[PDB]
């Protein structure tokens, strides 16, 4: 991919805008233009480039705690929930997710489960 | 010529931004890569030709020969057809499409006049101008041999088939080479990449190479520029950029009015700068020990003072001549 393929992308932007008898371009003429490019480059090989990702119900929870470890050590248990409930994380799944990592020796809590500190 | 246009050219010579505005006018699409086309602007000027027939050295060319290299189509597609329609003294020709002896002045039979008359070519008619010729990486083997005296001796001496004729045609010729894989290889030096012999690449002044870095932030200053002018018609070309009628009249005045020459103070910097550029090493070794780069360095100082409209050459223009040669070293290394 160099400067030769840069001008080829702008050339396909007018191939679909002239089919609707209009003089403007929309988002449909852009997504369909790159669709034929991704299909052509995958046909030159012997397989199709895909991806694999499992929606873990506890993958984004550990990433939220990382925002408080780099800022401090004695992170309050009630203060860490000020950002988890913003996107829409249910608090019932957070109680079952702490034992998934505390059992494997990651962090530690107290008897009342109100103090969390990254070891 | 009239007085309604000469006075406007003198007011721009005193401005310290005329050298930057004229260099950006030759890039109608590419935003960066200004150092490639920076030396092409000084090629049309060249310098005032001097005579030294009283010492046994009459002929002497002051023209600048720029050497380019890259992909023939990526960034060199606009630098081979734009210097032909604007400049009236430009002659375009093909390398592989034409023969070796057919490009210059050869001998051909003619039973009409009962005499072996000579025929013209293409570069022999563009005297005191600029020649246009492409394909230098895959040119003919016999064509490379005849170029050892055209742009070097300025005397085309052809004595064959009982025809004694010595042409005195000279014209600055540019070239655009290409690597063996059309891509820079960091595993090998720049000497092995260029397939031309050492005697051919040494006759050129500067040297550049079209590099395409794989940096992510490099596309943020190049891809965002061509798209901005892709949908825009002709509602901004004659508003933020000057017209082409001034460039054609700016070079048709200093080529026969202002004859610059060296002095006693600005000429002392050429000796100290020549010794520092000899013990380079690292890349190739102890090279550049010929009067070739010393003669080409003087041509760069005469071209910079010609654009400023001043016959006296100061130490300011000398520092600008070595700066263009310094960028050519880091580009090919």
């Amino acid at each position: 991919t160099s400067a030769r393929t840069l001008l080829a992308i702008l050339r396909l932007s007018t191939a679909l805008a002239r089919l609707r008898m209009v003089d403007v371009v929309e988002k449909e003429d852009v997504n369909e233009a790159i669709r034929l490019m991704e299909m052509s480059k995958d046909s030159l090989l012997g397989d199709k480039g895909q991806t694999a990702r499992t929606q873990r119900p506890a993958d984004v929870i550990f990433a939220t705690v990382r925002e408080l470890v780099s800022g401090g050590r004695s992170v309050r248990f009630s203060e860490a929930e000020q950002r988890c409930v913003s996107r829409g994380f249910t608090p019932a799944q957070f109680q079952a997710a702490l034992d998934e990592y505390e059992e494997l020796n990651v962090w530690q809590v107290n008897a009342s489960r109100t103090r969390i500190t990254f070891v | 010529f009239s007085e309604k246009r000469v006075e406007l050219l003198k007011e721009l010579s005193r401005k310290p931004d005329i050298y930057e505005r004229l260099a950006s006018a030759l890039a109608p699409s590419i935003y960066e890569h200004e150092d490639i086309k920076k030396g092409i602007l000084l090629q049309l000027f060249g310098g005032t030709r001097k005579d030294f027939s009283h010492t046994g050295r009459g002929k002497f060319r002051a023209e600048i020969n720029i050497l380019l290299c890259g992909d023939p189509g990526t960034s060199k597609s606009q630098l081979l057809q734009y210097v032909y329609n604007l400049v009236p003294r430009g002659q375009y020709t093909s390398g592989k499409g034409s023969s070796a002896v057919g490009l210059t002045a050869y001998v051909m039979k003619d039973p009409e006049t009962r005499q072996l008359v000579l025929q013209t070519g293409a570069l022999v008619l563009s005297d005191n101008g600029i020649c246009c010729i492409d394909e230098f990486d895959k040119m003919n083997e016999s064509t490379r041999s005849v170029l050892h005296e055209v742009m070097e001796q300025q005397t085309l001496s052809i004595a064959k088939a009982g025809i004694i004729c010595q042409l005195n045609a000279r014209t600055s010729v540019l070239a655009a080479a290409n690597p063996i894989e059309s891509q820079w290889n960091p595993k090998k030096t720049t000497i092995e990449n260029i397939q031309l012999p050492h005697t051919l690449l040494s006759r050129f002044d500067l040297i550049f190479l079209l590099l395409d870095p794989q940096d992510e932030a490099y596309d943020r200053r190049l891809a965002h520029h061509l798209v901005a002018l892709y949908y825009q018609s002709e509602e901004q070309a004659e508003e933020e950029l000057l017209d082409m009628a001034v460039l054609k009249d700016y070079i048709a005045y200093a080529h026969s009015t202002i004859m610059p020459r060296l002095s006693e103070e600005a000429s002392q910097a050429l000796i100290e700068a020549y010794v520092d550029m000899r013990k380079i090493g690292s890349s190739r070794g102890m090279v550049s020990a010929y009067p070739r780069q010393l003669e080409s360095l003087i041509r760069l100082a005469e071209a910079h003072a010609k654009v400023r409209l001043s016959n006296k050459v100061e130490a300011i223009d000398v520092e600008e001549a070595k700066r263009l040669h310094r960028e050519a070293l880091k580009q090919s290394a």
